This record gives C-alpha cells, structure tokens and sequence, in this order.
DNA sequence: TCAGCGGTACCCAATTCGCCCTATAGGCAT
DNA sequence: ATGCCTATAGGGCGAATTGGGTACCGCTGA
C-alpha cells in the first residue's frame, strides 16, 4: 500500500543526477533530470522516507521543504569511488550491461547512495542485483549501437552511405538533410504530433514536384542566420537569403492550395517578409564578390554617399583615357600608355627608344628595362581622389553592411522560426517524394506493444540492391512477442529483424513506411545487439535489465561465444526470460536451431525461418519469412558463393560427413 | 599515516623491503580517489593476506581504515589472490605486490579539511619518491599521476652511469653543477655528488639531502659540517645544494670525517 | 623449358594494370605497377607468348618490341563487364575474397583477358578458379580489415584514442605524426632499411628528452612549404618557419655528438639555411598579425622605402593634438576634439551648445544628435598624405611578401628534403622516448618466417589497462607455423593474436617493439579477420597468404550452425599447415578443433588458462601448452551484469545439453 | 566550354581548461 | 612570544581544442 524509499540527488554545472533504493523490493533507479521543474516533480513522484544531498548542493530549494533530510561530504559524491564499488558490488568490470557507465551526473547519487545504503542497511542486499537508467524524459530510448549498426545516418565506416538518411536524404537543402538527421535521432512518439506529419507528407505527396525546385533555390538559411547574429554573415550568404525571399511569395501559393492545417500552419510560420526582401533587392548587388573585404556589395540607387564616393573612383577611366589621348596627340609618341599600379599608383609609360622624347612637364618616378614611367601634377591630383575615394566608399560598405544586421536582428527570431518551418518543409516534401515514388504506407499506432506488417520491406538495402528487395510480413503482439529466426548465412534474418527496426524508427518520425500495410504499437526502447563477447554479452544484458513489455528488442547471433553450450544456454534462457518474465517484444535472429524447440517449451515465442533453395555447390536465397524452422547447415554452399576454394569446400564437405555421422 | 604522502612512503618502503627492483608508484586526483603501488619483488600467499590486515603493522594500519585491494603472486608456481576493504578471490597480476587502495579517509570528516589541498599533496608525494628514488639506485620508479606518467627513474647497472636518475630527480641544473666525492677512513666510506659553490644559484639551494645507510636523517650536526666547508673555500655563505651517501659499520668524529670529504672534492 | 603463357595490359590517368594466364595449369593473376619502368619490368619478368592491348594504350614503347601482340577494342577493358563476367566466372558475388575488388586498373587488363580467354579457349576453363592482387611492394600487404582490427590509426567506434597511434603519437609536431601514421600503413621490409631505424633510435634513446623540446617549436613546417609552393603562405606560418630555422644551429649541435651515421647522415639533409634565417629575421616582426591584407607584417630595418610610407603614417597623432589644442585655444571651445572615423575620416567634433560658435573656416561633413562633426583644409590636406601612405606601404607590403617566394622557392626542394628529415627526427626521437619509456627491445631480423617473442606484451592494451599486461611467450618458424588460441572470452585469445600482429608492425618501422626480446622472419602480408562479409575476408586471406605471410583468423565459425563453421575452421587450418605452411594464428573458440595438433604437423595446441574460484573467476591471461577446460560464458555473463537467475538457467540448461557430452 | 558557385575539407587562432607560481598569509615546535 | 619555514589560493601563463575563416574542389546545369 504506503512504500519505505531511500533516495540521494547531486548537480554540477550540466544539470542533475538522481537515485533510489526501496528496502522491501531491491529496486535500485537512475535519472538525470536536466531543469529543476522536472528535478522537483521526481522527488514529488518518488517521496523518500531518506534523502542524501551533498554539502556544497547549489539549489537548496528543492530539499528544504523534504523530509528525514541527510547532509552528506563531496567526495562521497565522486564517480571514482561510485565506478569502483557499485562495480565490485554487481561484481561486472563496468556498468555498460545496465545502461548507465555514460550517465555520470546520476552515478554520483548513485554512488553516494550504496555507500550510504551499504552502511544504513549493513544487512543481506543479494536482492539488490542491479540499477538502471529510467530517463527523465520517455519520448524515446535510443542506443548509441542502433545509431552505429543500423546505420540510421552513419555507416561502420563513419560516412553517410547507404545508411536510411541517404536513402531519406534526396533533400534539396542541407538544413533540410540536418533536421531529417535529427529526428531520426529524436523519432517522435506523441500519437498526436506523428499524425499531424503523416496528414502533413499525405496531402504533399502530389504537390510535392512543384515545390522541390523552389526550396532548393533558399540554401541552407539556418547557417546564414546563426553568422547574421554572430555579426560575421558574407555577401553571399545574404544572396542566398535574398534569393530565398523571393520564393515566400511563390510557396504561399502552393501551399494555400493544399488540404492539411498542419500544412496551413506550417504555411503561416513560413511568412512572407516581404519588407526585409525589398531592403536586400535595393540594398545590395544581383550577385557581389565572396567577401565585404574588396567591397562591390551594396547596389546603387541604396545609400546617396556611397553613389558619391564611387563617382570619384568611376571618374577614373575615362579621365585617364583622355589624357592617355591628348599626351598621345601633343607629344607625338604613340607607345605612350597610362595605367595604374598597386605600389607606385598611376603612371604614363613610354617604350625606350621613345622615352627621352617626352617633355619637361613629365617627372620620373619609375626607371624600366623596356621603357621610363613618369608622374605629372594632374596625374598625382587624381591618383589622389581616387586611392581614397576607393577606401572610404569602401570603409561605408563595411559599416553599411553592419547596419543591415541592425535592420534584420529585429526579425531575427521569426526568421529562425521561418528557415526551421522551410527546414521542416524540405524534410517533409522529401518525405512525400519518398512515399510518392516508392509507394510507402501510412502506418497507424494502436493501444498495446506490437507491429503488424504486410509485404513489409528494408527501406535501404532494397533501394542499393539490383533485385526488388523480397519484401516480407510481420505480426508481432504480446501474444506473438518473439519470433526465433534461424535460417542460412545472406539467409536475410539480420535484414529482416534490420528491416523491422528502421520501419519501426521511420513509422515514429510520422514519415510514411516501407511496406504495403503497417499497424504498430508503443515502442519505447529500441534495443539492438552488434556481433565483436565483452563487446556483445555487456549490450544484451542492459537489455534484459532495461527492456519492457513495450520495448523492441532486436537479439543477432546471441550465441558468438567460448562453445555451443555456453551460447546456447544463454541464448535459452534470454528467449525464456523475454517470453516468461518480462514478455517484451524480441526478434531473436540466431544460429541455434536448438532454441527451436522453445516455441513448445514457451508461451508467446513462434518459429519462423528464412527459405533457401541449395543446388550442387551454388546456392539460392529465397529470402522469404516462412513459419517453421531451418532445415540444415548452409555455410559449406555459402562459402564457395563468397570465393573460398573448393579445395576446403570439399575438406568442409569431406569433414563435415565425419562430424554428421554422429549428430 | 595522516598525509597522504605517508602512505605512499610505508608502501613503497614496503616493496623495497619485499626485494624490489622494478615500484610502479601509481595516483589520481593528486592522491584523493587513487594509491596505486605495483612492484616486481616477492608475493604473498592467500592464507598470509587475510591476518596482515585483519609490514603487517602498516598494511593493518591502512587496510579497514581504507578501501585497500592488496593482490600478489608468489614467485612460486600459484594463480595471483587479491583482498578488498576482508574479502579474498583470485586476480591475475606478475610476480610481486600490488596495493590499488584509495584514500585512507572514509569515516574521518575533520582527516579531510586536515587536506591541504592537492597538487601539493602530489608534489609532497614526489618529494618521498625523489628521497626513496636517491637512497635506491638498483630499484626503477616509474610515477604517475591523473593516469599521465610524470617521472622516469630507472635503475642504473652496478657501478654504472648514476647521473640520468640523479638529473631526473634533481633536475638539469644541478646534474651540470653536480662534483662527485669519494672520501674514506677505516669503516667510513663517504660518496655522493656537491654543486660548486661558485656556480651555486637560488635553483639549485632547493636540493639538500643526506642519506645514512639508506635512511635519510633531517640532522642539524650536518648542516653545520657542510656550510662549514660552504664558508672555508670562499668567502660567500649561501644556501648549499648537495646529494651525499655514508656507510657506517653498525657522532663529533663522523662530523669531522664529513667536512674534510667536501673541500678536498670542490677545490 | 618455357610455357605458353598469356597476358593483358591497359592504362588510365593514373598508371597502369596488368594480368595474365597458362592455359596449362590455370593460374590467373593481378597487379598495377604504377611506373614504366616496373611496368617493362613485369611484362619481361612474365613473357608472355600472347599480349592484349586497348586500341587506345598511350605508352605504346613497352609492347611495340614484344611478341605475339593482339590489338583489342576499348570497351571489353571496361569494368562493369569485367566484375560482371569475372563475378560468374568464379560465380562469387563479389571479387572481394581475391583480395582484388578496389584495383580497378588492372581488372580492365583480368576482364579484357577472359573475355579473350572465354573466345581463344571457348570450352570450360574450371581451371581458371581464382585471381589475386600482388602489391608486393617493400610496404607490406594489408587488407584494411588489419588497419580498422588493429586500431592503426582508428579504433572501432572511430576515433584516434586506444589506437597504436595514440600511444606512439606524443610526437611534438603534427608532421611528425603523420610520418608516424604512414611508417604504421606501409611498413618497411627491406632489412637494411629497418636496422638503419633500429640504430638511430638506440642511440638516441640518451639524448631523446633533449631533442624534444626543440621540435616542439618547428610546428607543422611540412604544410607551411606546400603553401609556400602554392604562393598563398601566411605571416604567422612563415613566424613558424623563421622560429624553426633558429633551431637548426641548436639540432646540429646535439646530433653531431650522437654516434649514429644514419643520424649523422639525417644531419646533414636537415641541413643548415641560416641565410634564409637572417632574411625572415630581418623581413618580419616577431609577431605579425593573421593576413598580410592588414600589413603590419615587414619589420623596420629591412626595405627603406616601407619606412618612408610608413613614418607618412606615424606623424600622425602629434598634427592632430597641436590641431585639437591651437584650435580649442583660437575658438576658445575646450569640448572641441579632433579624432578619427574608419567611414568619413578625420574630423573634429564640438558639443552642440558650442558647434554654432566655431570660425568660418570649418566645413559641414557630419551632423550628430549630441554634436556638429566639421572638416578643415590643413585636416582634409592631412588626411590624404595618411589614407595614401597607408595603402601603398601596404601595397610594398604585399609586393614585398610575395617577393619573399622567389627569394626562399630557389632553396624549396632543400626545406622539404629538411623538413621530411625534421619530421623523420621527431617519430624517431618519439620512438627513441616511447622505447626508453615503456622498456621497447630491438627486434632483429632472420631468414625464414617466424617471430620468437620473450615476455612480449600488447603495445596499446597494456598502456590503457588499469592492472599490468602478463607477458606472453611466442615461438613461430615454419616448423611451430601454427597455433589453435582455445579459451575464454577475457582469456587473452584477441589480445594476444593481436598483440603479436602490432608487434610484427612495429618491428617494421624499424622501431623498437613491445616484448623483453624479440627474432622476427619474413613477414609480407599481414591479413585479419572481426565480425562487421566473414567468408568474403577469409577467402581473400586463403587465396593471398604465402609459406612467408601473417594470418591472424578471430572466431572462425561465427556460422549457420555448430558444423558448417567447425568443418570451414578444420580445414582452413588443414590447408594453411598442409598445403601453404602459412605463419597463422586460428583464435578461436572450437575445442573440437584442438584435435588438429595430432591430426596436422606445424599446429600446436596453446590456450589462455583461467582458474574459477568461488562463483567469480581469475584468467591467468599466460599461454599455455593445450587447450580450453570448459565453456566460460556462463562465468563471463555475470561480469556483462546478466541477472544470475538466467546464468542460473544457463548452468541449469548446461548440465542438461553437458549431460550428453 | 564555362563562370560562377556552393560546398567541403582543413588549417588556424582566439577561447577554454588545466598547470604553475609567487606574494600572503599562517604555523608550530621552541 | 616568535621567527623562520611552509603550504595556499587566486592570478598568470601555457597547452589543448573546436568553432570560424579560408583556400581549394569539383561541378552543375547553362
Ligand atoms: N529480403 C532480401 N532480399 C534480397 N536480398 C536480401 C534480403 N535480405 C538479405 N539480403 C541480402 O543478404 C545478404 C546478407 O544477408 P544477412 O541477413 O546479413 O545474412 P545472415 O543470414 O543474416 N548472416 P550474416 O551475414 O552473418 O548477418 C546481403 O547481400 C543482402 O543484400
Ligand atoms: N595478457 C593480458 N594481460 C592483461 N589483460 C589482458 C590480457 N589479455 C586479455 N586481457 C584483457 O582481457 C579483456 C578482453 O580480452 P580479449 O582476449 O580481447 O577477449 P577474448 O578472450 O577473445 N573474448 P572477446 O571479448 O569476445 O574478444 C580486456 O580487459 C583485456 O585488457
């Protein structure tokens, strides 16, 4: 009915770190609330009987106001010391197999409370086993190992090939590619906000051709505007933002159209700033040089002075042209040439032979090999008006320039909003390109943990592959919550246990999926295991500690270890732990055809395997999800299909036949 | 064991005492969450582990006062046991003693605020190995701190080249000034190495050290001997800087043997 | 006593790729030699009776003097047909397991020849196969299976931390460590090249904390020279190298005492352009700002004429003040001050209440809100002899700078002879403090393949791990040309594999290697195998490996059941000791394969013994003569943090499955 | 061909973090 | 009391370090 809980809680300059502990159960939690509203309502939420706080906690406030209160050291609250006994208390050499190692802030509480717990109690805690991190936030649990094995938006390697963003990623900008890239990282999972994507990418996905073209002429706004406030933007980048402007008008019209008032309100955030388009079209050049540095940005017509202090520097061609003539003309010397020069200034060079033929008016002030420059007053007046004029038009481009940050700063916020809501466009008539061309389905959320597909396929590895990926079903439930996949090696289980896991993650960014017909259910934690032991075994169990009844667990090859005995067991009694206690969501991609005999032995678990038809040594892979189980080995056929010699195929096949005349 | 300087010094000793020639003196968070001290000498069987705590005077004099994991491996053919806090089960660790143990303070509030700091804590920490490393010159030292490896002090050959070791713990500026002696009368033998006192500069004045058959001694009777010498070769009286060994067969006579070494080697 | 033999060529851009065939015995090769001279080398070597060539080959003077020449089209040397063709030939996939598939040049020459074999021959040719790819370059041969598994340069995740680089890398300069990093992807083979290495860092192995501090200053002067080359070189960059060639009098200094002639020898192409020292020096400031766009780069002393413009500029604040004070005087208005603005110029500012009162002699060019800003002849006169003298001692400036590049360009080839040899001298002297450092030994070379390690250890592993590394004995030689690694997971079966690997790689930079004493043989090709495609890896290292290469297979039998895996590992390991005599290493996890050392000669059984005590373990992490007790990942799980209620389950399905066997 | 033209990798360079150090007091056996 | 020693904490300076700016690199329809 009423509960004895026992709780510590420390800060640095990030955020918080929080931990429990209840006597009667041996439920040991972690969280790292991030803001004080959310650290306020989990000790609201939790009510310990005990509360731990370290000497020098700096938001008192919470705490003052708690009961059975306990000043507790700093150095208590040290991760060292937290590390290092709450590992010999578990008895792992880390706390990566609960989810925590990387969630420091929280360890300090944590590591504080089992000092405190193990001298409070100083009694039998067998029943404390293990902790594990309850986020804050529940929006969405994500494993650092999915980002990196699923390859959502970066590859083993560490590019951007062949990962679900390329695929995505045919976005016409680059903040459109960078949201898309975010909210694969973030997938939404608030029902109301996923349906207001997918009635959003379902009224685009006609309209979406016309509007492409056009948000690929804005560029990435996003960047302009973070130097637009940094007061470091380019010429070019206020090109781009110009050029952009103009296409609100046109965007607005394209969108007024469509029926879907998220689109409507995404059309509104977008807004027109028509005025701040005018103040760019008459302030600056069609298209100016990279820098402000060498000036040649504000267009004429803008600012009156600086038409003024250009007329000076425009006077120049023509001035020197006539006297270039008329000295041409006077002295009779047709080699005479006036132009200009970075060091000296402006000259009139006349060729050697021609040189000392030139009149007393002239002055040297450059000796050649091939001729004699000279300087006159006239000259040396205009070489004046010119060297300064050019300096001073240009120091009021500079400070010009800077006043166009005081114009737009104003704006700045809904221009932020507006290149998030032209972001957001991209990503989602991107989306709508995706679904229109490849037929991608809308799938609906529903009460309880469980994805139903039908002709459900990999949406990348079908678009690299030269064969229509073999798109296969699915119906996954709390009645049907484990599927034991065995089959052959290229058998497809990594692919279609691959498969269900981005259709699962690109059904929660509200984009449509790769199947003819999905209806999913809550998946909080996405749980994935990656093959290389003490890499593999380390992920598993924080996935036996972590995983719910809502959770997709996403099991390949448990079983890559010291025998078939040890692997096997273990494998066995995860399947059972899954189906018997925890009766999560688990796809169980796995080699041990003995774990086949489970779906009998379990209540909840199903056999299915991966079809491949074996012709001499050459072999076929139907890759097709069949109810049942995998008939044989495969590897011997597969292993000449990947080049090695028959020579061993033959020694496999020659041993093979003394090793299965046993079993 | 109040400083945490101390407890390095006991342990340390400990290894030299078990016939160390290889210390890996080992810290983090200068001295405050790491006490690490792994060596090459002899180990320590399971049954002697659980009643040394439960040198026996020292190990019991950090061990339930600390969270204290002393595991070893007898040279003999065993598999390398290890305790905690009272706690035996098997590590794998070389031959010798190794004592990973984090800080003595546990229950002690005002042993902290005694602290002084840090940093300083670890510099006093050297001081203990820059002596221990001059009174052993067949034993390596490797220190460390933070996990960064700090200094380098490796065991030199018999009658081999001392100065690398010596500089590495007196720095270069001595090492350059360092004028080596080697007196003797009867049972007495005095060696060790004197910076001139004509090139002697403010640097240098930090080092002076004396060691009495490995022991160092902080004695007054030898800083009169010395800034004896320092006045009677020239006239300025300054601070000395100065490294210097005797073996005695186990007082005023010892004091006149020390003097007469110094002026004869300087001149 | 000659074959027919026959052969293919053709060229890109880049250079050259080539293959042949004996219609005989069926041996199909693969190579791309990148020069001519290599190229005449290969096709004399080879001599084939028959030889392709594209209507389109450019250096016709290789084939234009050999015999039985074949003028072929363009298209049938193109790649997509040839991986196409070729992929069905085999009937792989892919021509990843030939280790072949990223040499795209020399496929042009292997698919023009087969689509020509599939039409001289036009029966069946299961003769034909294999093909492999020979870069028998001094470099050794390794897949990048080995740089991604060792950690070269790059662990797993991705990043430069618990790599061999990190801990070889306290290099003081980044053109150090990308000399390193290089020496780490294209080991040196050739013996006298690696001794050469191993008494150079020797002998500095003294002085290597002297040297130290001294590199420290070069900075990256390697990039800098490219810039130089380029003519687009900033001031701060040639500060750098000015900073640099100070050092050269100092570094001649401490290495001529060194006894080394290979350290004499990179003394002397390090060199001494004390002449390009005293031009900077007098040129620059010590410090000049980021650009030259900003002048105030070229030091006073060195051109008389951008003193002259400059001292234009520099009269400057004393006009202004006797200006600001005869005229607050004249006027009798003391809040009159004469100041500058980068957008008007110079002017002179009164309060509003007094701006009205000024003489006749001011002109209107600013009005303020608190202010009435004006401008004078004697000002407006002023401020032209300034924003000119400005701009063209600036101008001289930039002139001058770039003058600056015909003066060092003549000396260009010489700086990056001295700077490869000043980035030579920090990995090396890095090395000489890594081996001084953590007790390296020099390991020296025999003439049959094998590697005998004496209480060696893991470069890296044994840096990074909290508790020390305990050291493993090797012994491999064509006799001992095998070992079956049976044990626990945290046995040290990887750790061990992949020590003696790093350890091979490191004993070819010619650098001083992890272990108390090590005699290494022959190693060309280092190939390695982890989990991501595994067939594809082990294939290419079947095929590739010699009697002379290093095989390091991890896990074989990551399969589609207990026996496919065990068949595959028992017979790769069969082959490797009956047929190629390969130096390999087979960690693994088959005991069932620990009946190969009575089944096989060269294979040996050894395995990582742990002893368990209570219901924790110990892992003695020592290689020992035999194989595995039992199975250890029911002693494992528990260190993942498993719940002990399924490694109950685990030791209650154990019992029921070891009841049987 | 072609002239921008935006991207993109990569070398800085002020900024951030950690290390040193010297005046500034205390400190404790005498 | 006391007087020479001794650690100390803020301040200064140096060493990493990642954002910002630049020179370069294809390249993209036109
Ligand atoms: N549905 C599918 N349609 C076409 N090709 C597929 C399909 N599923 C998998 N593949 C191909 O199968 C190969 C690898 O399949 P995968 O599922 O990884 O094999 P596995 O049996 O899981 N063994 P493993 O490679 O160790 O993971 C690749 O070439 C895939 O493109
Ligand atoms: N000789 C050794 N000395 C010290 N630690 C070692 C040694 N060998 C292995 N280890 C440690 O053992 C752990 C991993 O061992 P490793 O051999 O890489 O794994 P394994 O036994 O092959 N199983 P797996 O993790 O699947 O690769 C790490 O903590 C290593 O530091």
């Amino acid at each position: 009915r009423q509960d004895n809980l026992l709780a510590a809680i420390w800060q640095d300059s990030k955020g918080f770190g929080y931990a429990t502990l209840d006597i009667s159960s041996g439920r040991f939690r972690l969280s790292e609330p991030a803001d004080r509203e959310t650290m306020a309502a989990e000790l609201q939420r939790t009510n310990p009987a005990e509360l731990l706080y370290a000497e020098d906690f700096a938001e008192m406030s919470l705490i003052e106001g708690r009961r059975g209160l306990r000043r507790r050291p700093l150095w208590e609250f040290e991760i060292d010391t937290a590390r290092q006994q709450l590992n010999l208390q578990f008895g792992t050499r880390d706390l990566v197999g609960f989810g925590v190692e990387n969630a420091p802030r929280g360890l300090s509480a944590a590591g504080a409370l089992l000092q405190y717990a193990k001298c409070t109690q100083r009694t039998t805690l067998p029943h404390i086993r293990s902790i594990t991190m309850e986020r804050e936030q529940d929006s969405i649990i994500m494993d650092a190992a999915t980002r990196r094995n699923l390859e959502i938006t970066q590859n083993l390697a560490g590019g951007a090939e062949n990962t679900l963003a390329s695929v995505l990623d045919s976005t016409v900008t680059p903040m459109g590619s960078r949201m898309l890239k975010r909210w694969l990282h973030m997938p939404v999972r608030d029902t109301r906000v996923l349906l207001e994507r997918q009635q959003t990418i379902g009224a685009l996905q006609d309209f979406t051709a016309g509007l492409q073209p056009v948000l690929r002429q804005v560029g990435d706004l996003e960047r302009i505007l973070a130097r637009l406030a940094l007061r470091t933007a380019r010429p070019r980048d206020l090109a781009r933002m110009r050029h952009a402007f103009q296409q609100l008008p046109e965007l607005r019209a394209q969108l007024e159209t469509v029926d879907s008032a998220p689109v409507q309100a995404l059309r509104e955030k977008m807004g027109e700033f028509a005025e701040l388009r005018d103040l760019l079209e008459r302030a600056i050049i069609d298209t100016p040089p990279v820098l402000v540095r060498d000036g040649g940005v504000i267009a004429s017509g803008y600012n009156e002075e600086l038409d003024e202090w250009r007329a000076l520097a425009d006077g120049a061609t023509d001035y020197l042209e006539r006297l270039e003539v008329r000295e041409r003309e006077r002295t009779g010397l047709d080699t005479l040439k006036v132009g200009f020069n970075a060091v000296h200034g402006y000259y009139i060079q006349i060729s050697r032979g021609q040189s000392h033929l030139a009149p007393i008016n002239y002055m040297r002030r450059q000796t050649l090999k091939n001729a004699e420059r000279y300087i006159i007053p006239e000259l040396k007046e205009y070489e004046d008006k010119v060297l300064t004029s050019k300096g001073k038009a240009l120091a009021l481009e500079k400070q010009l320039y800077e006043e166009l940050f005081d114009l737009l700063l104003p704006h700045l916020e809904a221009l932020q909003q507006s290149a998030s809501a032209l972001a957001e466009l991209d990503v989602l008539v991107n989306l709508a390109e995706r679904a229109y061309t490849l037929n991608y389905t809308s799938p609906t959320f529903i009460d309880k943990p469980g994805i139903r597909i039908t002709e459900g396929r990999h949406p990348v590895v079908e678009q690299v592959l030269n064969e229509p990926f073999i798109a296969n079903p699915l119906n996954l439930s709390p009645q049907r919550r484990m599927l034991i996949i065995t089959g052959p090696n290229m058998g497809g289980k990594s692919t279609y246990m691959r498969q269900t896991a981005l259709i699962a993650l690109m059904a929660y960014i509200g984009s449509y999926v790769p199947a003819q017909k999905v209806e999913i259910g809550p998946i909080d934690r996405i749980f994935t295991r990656v093959g290389a032991f003490m890499v593999e075994m380390t992920e598993t169990a924080n996935i036996l500690h972590n995983a719910t009844e809502y959770s997709l667990v996403l099991m390949d090859e448990i079983g890559r270890g010291t025998s078939t005995y040890d692997g096997l067991s273990l494998a066995w009694a995860v399947a059972e732990n899954l189906a018997n206690k925890i009766k999560a969501l688990t796809l169980f991609a796995t080699h041990y055809f003995e774990l086949t005999q489970l779906p009998e032995k379990m209540e909840g678990v199903a056999n299915v395997h991966l079809d491949a038809l074996e012709h001499g040594d050459t072999i076929a892979f139907m890759h097709s999800v069949q109810d049942g189980a995998a008939s044989k080995s495969y590897g011997l056929a597969v292993a000449a299909l990947a080049g090695v010699p028959k020579e061993v195929i033959k020694r496999a096949r020659q041993k093979l036949r003394e090793l299965e005349s046993i079993s | 064991v109040e400083r945490p300087a101390s407890v390095v010094k006991e342990l340390v000793e400990n290894s030299l005492d078990a016939g160390a020639t290889r210390i890996d003196i080992d810290i983090e968070r200068g001295g405050a969450k790491l006490i690490r001290i792994r060596d090459n000498g002899s180990g320590i069987k399971k049954d002697e582990l659980a009643l040394a705590l439960a040198r026996g005077e020292a190990l019991a004099s950090i061990s339930s006062v600390s969270r204290l994991t002393l595991t070893s491996r007898t040279a003999e053919q065993q598999e390398a046991w290890q305790a905690y806090a009272v706690t035996v089960k098997p590590a794998a660790h070389p031959v010798g003693t190794t004592l990973e143990v984090l800080d003595l303070f546990y229950n002690t509030p005002a042993r902290r605020k005694f602290l002084r700091t840090e940093k300083t804590e670890f510099n006093h920490i050297d001081e203990i190995i820059r002596r221990i490393a001059l009174a052993r010159f067949d034993v390596t030292i490797n220190l460390s701190h933070n996990g960064k490896i700090v200094r380098q002090y490796r065991a030199v050959p018999e009658g081999g080249q001392k100065e690398r070791r010596l500089g590495a713990i007196l720095g270069t500026a001595f090492l350059e000034q360092a004028l080596a002696i080697e007196w003797q009368h009867g049972d007495l033998t005095l060696r060790g190495w004197v910076a001139d006192p004509n090139h002697t500069t403010p640097a240098l004045a930090e080092i002076q050290y004396f060691y009495v058959n490995g022991r160092m001694m902080r004695d007054r009777l030898i800083n009169h001997a010395i800034r004896q010498a320092y006045e009677d070769k020239l006239g300025a009286d300054q601070q000395p800087a100065f490294v210097l060994y005797l073996e005695i067969d186990p007082s005023r006579l010892v004091h006149d043997f020390i003097y007469q070494g110094v002026l004869s080697v300087l001149q």
